[PDB]
RNA sequence: AAAACAGUGAAAUUGUGUGUGGACCCGAAUGGAUCGGGCCCGUCUUGAAACACGGACCAAGGAGUGCACAUACACU
């Protein structure tokens, strides 16, 4: 270690650590859209969401 | 082919006889077959060529570069341009005083005939004129 | 006699444009403007023109910005002011004197304020129309030393040093300045 | 520039990759992490980080950020919270503006500079400095404390 | 309009170039005549200075 | 500014329209290129080698004293594989240096304000003949730019659709695309990228119409909506000035989308159309103005000759004569 | 473990024929004997031609990379 820096503190020591990637993000968005649409048919005239209070 | 640029006709032989024939072979390419002839600079701690002892060969460098006017000039006194279409010759129409054309190797016989016919009427020198089309 | 002649020559050569410098931007509108000034320099000795041409070649960080009130503070009673940089609004001020600014760029909120109070913004291509003999102009400059990152330059473990340590920071955590004077 | 070639590509053909022939490039010649700081690295610490090896201050085992979070404004900036079109109305008009700092997320008022326009103003906040109060009262304005 | 004004500059400068050139040759010719007379003077004053020492 | 003529099915023109304000904006080939580079990287799929390839076998070093290099070697018997060199990157069947890995950063960010500005000045370039010709679209036969097709196009069949496009002068452009089809050079021809074609006209619509499915099978025709017009379609390969067929509704919408000069767009919140540091590329010509020519000073054209020191040449510049005096 | 097309068919290495030399390189030449200069590379080292170590020969493979966190510079 040489020169002037903010002293390190990077937590990568643990060999059992898992990584999570997000390559599925656009596809899972499309599935959530298609589930709402079909749910909306099952109860056609009624809104999909209920009324809620203000706090 | 025996042709010359008219602007240099009385000078071309002085120019040609003045060009160097030096080669810069890689060090020890004469000793083992696994080292090719292509130049690489020696970087050893002990190396006799890097240290420039008398009796070792010479190294490339800027001093050997030719005058700016003579450089790139073919032995007929022209510079060269590559062509592969009829529409390429159209570029040379202003430059034919100093430049000549060389048809690319992959252009086939039937097409070459069409290039040469156009070259004749525009007045452009083609240096591969005989080419494959001798038969 | 000779010693004076020599020094007066050095002082001059220290002002004039170098002519082996060029701006690094690939912006063709910026490179157009530099070409004009360059062709003016080789036909004049006037110090304002030489100063302007040298500043167009400096980096984004060297062209540090100024706020409207600081221009007025440095204008020192002149009518026209010139600035190779961007002019920003000062939220602390509303009324200003009537003034003409020739500069590289201006922010939306600054331009409105300048206009409401009476006054004009012109780009640096127009300088020669705004002024006839460059006697009524002031030239103004920012300072890159005022960046917040300059507080960390140097060593905090020197005696009497005013510099700040690079540190983690929280409600309790953080390294202090301990070798300064108060 | 937006793109540039790297240094590694120029070092092809040069033996040591720029680490030296005598010194070389070994695995960890000085130790791992920020260790050694009271020993062989004492000179780095005493030059750049002198307040590292210490314990300091009062301790609360749990703290809440929301209960202590605040943001501060100076008197010279009060008129600046209004939009520029709004500023230019109240400057000429006979009416007095009523500015509430809570609406812009400010809770404390400080005494820096002079007021932009020397006409009355009503300022609502949670706390005022002694200098701020005197300056606002000087122009015939009023300070109103509120939650 | 400026493309037309560019021509007036080129014309004006050619006149100025021819003018300055003519003024230069006259200086060069003037200088040659002064130089002839002066060299005859100085070669004689050396001769005088030498006799002063012999005396 | 100008009016522009609308074109009906039969090629007649009668009604006319003003031109949107976006078309007066100057063009920055630096920013168009930068934006193209970043956005083009957002469509990639990840690739990597298998997570422990090259490391399967039971291997150990033999250590010194055996007259062999101390590489790990394969433990086996009965096969020629016994004693061969195992795990390292310099070994046949070993593990590669720094195996490629899924955690790499595939996409790239670009500020929303730059994306908006780049698309605005790409749209502008679609109406300068120099740029359109420069991309290689051929427009010798086209009467005027831009083209605006009317509504009340009642076309449903490709047969009648082509007849319309021919009447606008596009024949040579379309032919240039059809004749272009060729098989790609290199390994890409194995990986589902077999044929390459030249780019042609883009059609831009805003309102749903039958004309869209009448023109689409013609090679090199491309279609997009005005409200979601992309820089990949407007500046292919990062060079600007694609030829565009506007629909009459779409052309009027450009005023709502980009607004007016020194105003704020209602459709794009927080965005306004700005000013360059100089108005034109021609500003070098200001030198010849009256105001400048009064300011400067008269040049000196007379210049000194280079120093010469050769015996004979020097003797004609300085004729030396001896003297007898001894003073 | 090895082993694709009954394609193309490099180098190391071998036989036959024709030429030029007696380890070979650089500079300069003859009809013709040759003249002058040159110790074996890579590497640690105050110091290598070394009685310091690695290298029989040819092809193909073969070593500053990716992510996180602060940072200075250039560009928007």
């Amino acid at each position: 270690m040489r020169g002037n820096q903010m002293l390190p503190n990077n937590h990568f020591n643990k060999g059992s650590m898992k990584f999570k990637n997000w390559f599925n993000q656009p596809m899972r968005a499309l599935k959530r859209k298609e589930v709402r649409e079909q749910k909306s048919k099952i109860c056609y005239p009624n809104p999909l969401k209920k009324l809620r209070p203000v706090v | 082919m025996d042709i010359v640029n008219p602007s240099l006709s009385k000078v071309i032989d002085i120019i040609n006889k003045g060009k160097s024939k030096k080669q810069f072979k890689r060090f020890q390419s004469w000793r083992v077959k696994r080292v090719s002839e292509s130049w690489r600079k020696p970087r050893g701690i002990d190396n006799r060529m890097r240290r420039k002892f008398g009796g070792a060969p010479d190294m490339p460098g800027i001093g050997y570069k030719k005058p700016n006017a003579i450089r790139f000039l073919l032995p007929n006194g022209y510079r060269k341009i590559m062509v592969a279409c009829v529409k390429d010759l159209e570029a040379l129409i202003s430059l034919n005083s100093f430049y000549c054309a060389e048809i690319r190797h992959a252009v086939g016989s039937k097409k070459r005939i069409e290039i040469l016919e156009r070259a004749e009427e525009l007045g452009i020198l083609v240096i591969n004129k005989e080419g494959k089309l001798v038969k | 006699m000779l010693k004076q002649k020599m020094f007066e020559h050095y002082k001059k050569k220290a002002i004039l444009f170098d002519e082996s410098r060029v701006p690094r931007t690939k912006n063709v509108f910026y490179q157009s403007l530099f070409s004009l000034y360059k062709k003016v320099c080789e036909n004049t000795e006037n110090e304002i023109v030489h100063k302007i041409t040298k500043r167009l070649t400096m980096s984004r960080t060297e062209r540090h910005p100024l706020k409207l009130s600081n221009i007025i503070e440095q204008a020192n009673g002149k009518e026209i002011v010139v600035f190779v940089g961007k002019v920003l609004d000062d939220d602390k001020i509303l009324e200003i004197p009537k003034i003409t600014i020739v500069a590289l760029k201006i922010s939306k909120q600054a331009k409105e304020k300048l206009t409401l109070n009476g006054g004009e913004f012109y780009t640096l291509d127009k300088l020669f129309y705004i002024s006839k003999d460059l006697k009524d102009v002031a030239l103004v400059k920012g300072d890159k030393n005022n960046r917040k990152c300059t507080r960390y330059f140097g060593a905090s473990g020197d005696k009497g040093s005013e510099t700040y340590p690079r540190t983690r920071k929280g409600a309790r955590r953080g390294e202090r300045r301990i070798k300064n004077k108060k | 520039m937006f793109n540039k070639k790297s240094k590694s590509r120029k070092l092809r053909g040069h033996v040591s990759h720029g680490y030296g022939r005598v010194g070389k490039h070994r695995k960890h010649p000085a130790g791992r992490g920020k260790s050694g700081g009271l020993k062989h690295l004492r000179s780095l610490f005493q030059r750049y980080h002198p307040d590292h090896f210490r314990k300091l201050g009062i301790v609360m085992f749990h703290r809440n950020k929301n209960a202590d979070f605040t943001r501060t404004v100076n008197v010279s900036n009060l008129w600046g919270l209004m939009k520029l079109e709004e500023q230019m109305k109240f400057k000429s008009s006979a009416e007095v503006p009523v500015v509430d700092c809570r609406n812009y997320g400010y809770l404390k008022v400080l005494g820096g500079g002079d007021l932009s326009v020397k006409k009355p103003i009503v300022v609502i906040a949670r706390q005022f400095t002694k200098d701020a109060e005197e300056k606002i009262n000087a122009v015939g304005g009023k300070c109103v404390v509120a939650a | 309009d400026l493309i037309a004004k560019k021509e007036q500059y080129n014309l004006r400068m050619e006149e100025l170039q021819k003018k300055q050139q003519e003024q230069h040759l006259k200086r060069v010719e003037e200088n040659k005549k002064y130089a002839e007379k002066r060299t005859v003077e100085l070669l004689e004053t050396y001769k005088k200075i030498a006799l002063e020492q012999q005396l | 500014s100008r009016q522009v003529n609308i074109i009906e099915q039969d090629g007649t023109s009668s009604r006319t329209t003003s031109v949107p304000a976006v078309f007066n904006l100057n063009v920055r080939q630096d920013l168009i290129s930068f934006t193209h580079k970043n956005v083009a990287m957002n469509s990639r799929q990840p690739y990597a080698v298998k997570p422990g390839a090259g490391m399967r076998h039971s291997a150990k070093s033999w250590g010194t004293g055996r007259a062999m290099a101390r590489v790990p070697r394969v433990r086996a018997g009965g096969t020629r594989r016994a004693g061969q060199g195992a795990n390292a990157n310099f070994c046949r069947g070993g593990r590669m240096f720094a195996p490629t890995n899924v955690n790499r950063r595939w996409n790239r960010k670009t500020l929303l304000s730059i994306r908006r500005y780049a698309s605005a000045m790409a749209v502008a370039a679609t109406s300068i003949p120099a740029y359109v010709e420069g991309r290689g679209h051929r427009i010798e036969q086209i009467e005027n730019i831009p083209l605006v097709l009317s509504n009340k196009i009642d076309t449903e069949k490709t047969k009648e659709g082509i007849k319309i496009l021919y009447n606008l002068g596009l024949k040579e452009e379309l032919d240039k695309v059809e004749e272009s089809k060729n098989i790609r050079a290199g390994k890409g021809k194995w990986r589902n990228r077999r044929y390459v074609l030249k780019k042609g006209p883009l059609f831009v619509y805003t309102s749903e119409t039958s004309f869209t499915k009448a023109i689409r099978n013609i090679p090199g025709v491309d279609t997009e909506r005005v409200e979601n017009l992309s820089i990949l379609d407007l500046a292919p390969g990062g060079q600007a000035g694609r030829l565009i067929i506007w629909m009459e509704d779409a052309f009027e919408k450009l005023t709502e989308i980009y607004g007016e000069m020194n105003e704020e767009s209602k459709f794009k919140k927080g965005y306004t159309m700005g000013m360059d540091v100089a108005e034109n590329i021609d500003v070098e010509n200001i030198f010849y103005s009256d105001e400048v020519q009064e300011f400067i000073d008269i040049p000196n054209f007379i210049k000194k000759d280079k120093m010469v020191m050769e015996k004979n040449k020097l003797a004609e510049i300085q004729q030396y004569v001896e003297i007898e005096e001894r003073i």
